[PDB]
């Protein structure tokens, strides 16, 4: 039952999480995002559902926050400019292999 | 005579417009004032962001948060239901 | 009597046609396809693609 | 459920087109553009109700910046002076493989 995808694999009892099978220690928002990220890889996320879902309704604040949240991603896992979880201008992110 | 009116759709018209304002009554007043000058209901032109800040106070950004939270609410089969009849 | 109703001594076959057709418009052309907009379905059971 | 035409191909998902199977990176309201062209496919598109559509309401712009956009369109995929993207006078343009 464990999720995986490309070069990143997750257990949902323990909530770690393997980059090329090295151990990560990871946020659990981020965590969140990340479940989302992989539950949903091959399809864009953009903002507006990801405060819809993954966060709370109550969430008042500014938008650069979850771009902050992407950014320990990217120095979490994919360190590369270049990097399976990729952006679109206004669309938000989405996690697929380069091709 | 293609140009003249139905008579049936024009009372289907109002009811539906009755409906909306059940609607948008129902939800918050700061919502339905900020949807309906984003659509241009009341009046006849809708209305960009910083019209609807410099009219409320407010920076753009809140007022496409508080448009997320207005079609939020929107998609509750509570009023999903009651207007997606009306088709 | 109801016996002409029910022996058919009194019915008629009858037949009606229904002309229709699509043709060049500036709008583009008219197509006769499936693709019909905000129809249920158990009224297109009985249409072939 | 990609759509295609022709030699441009899309995929609902992620945004991007081929054309003649070379990936090519595209403007957002450009693809809108070319989503529309695809999903009306074989009927002339005109101005107006491209914009009405595609655009918003609340447009307060000129008309040349839809010709300027399929201009775009025009050297991103069908560089050609001939062009699947035909064009009518006073009635728009249309996607079409030329006869």
């Amino acid at each position: 039952v464990r999720l995986t995808f490309a070069d990143i694999e997750l257990d949902e009892e323990t909530h770690e999480v393997w980059k090329a099978g090295q151990p990560v220690s990871l946020s659990p928002t981020e965590f969140t995002l990340l479940r989302y990220f992989v539950i949903n890889a091959g399809t864009v996320l953009s903002k507006p559902k990801i405060l819809d879902h993954v966060w709370r309704y109550d969430f008042g604040g500014d938008v650069n926050v979850v771009e902050s949240y992407v950014s320990y991603l990217r120095r979490k896992i994919d360190t590369g400019e270049k990097r399976l979880l990729h952006t679109l201008r206004g669309v938000g992110y989405v996690l697929r292999e380069p091709r | 005579d293609s140009e003249a009116v139905v008579a049936v759709d024009a009372v289907s018209f109002t009811l539906l417009q009755d409906q909306l304002q059940s609607v948008l009554d129902t939800l918050s007043e700061r919502e339905a004032g900020v949807v309906r000058l984003r659509f241009g209901l009341t009046d006849g032109q809708p209305r960009t962001l910083d019209e609807i800040g410099q009219v409320y106070g407010v920076t753009r950004e809140r007022i496409r948060q508080i448009e997320s939270k207005t079609m939020s609410k929107l998609r509750h089969p509570s009023r999903s239901q009651v207007l997606r009849d009306y088709l | 009597s109801n016996r002409l109703v029910e022996e058919d001594v009194l019915t008629s076959i009858h037949i009606e046609e229904h002309e229709i057709d699509a043709r060049d418009t500036k709008l583009g052309a008219e197509e006769i396809t499936r693709d019909i907009p905000n129809i249920s379905d158990e009224v297109l059971a009985d249409l072939d693609e």
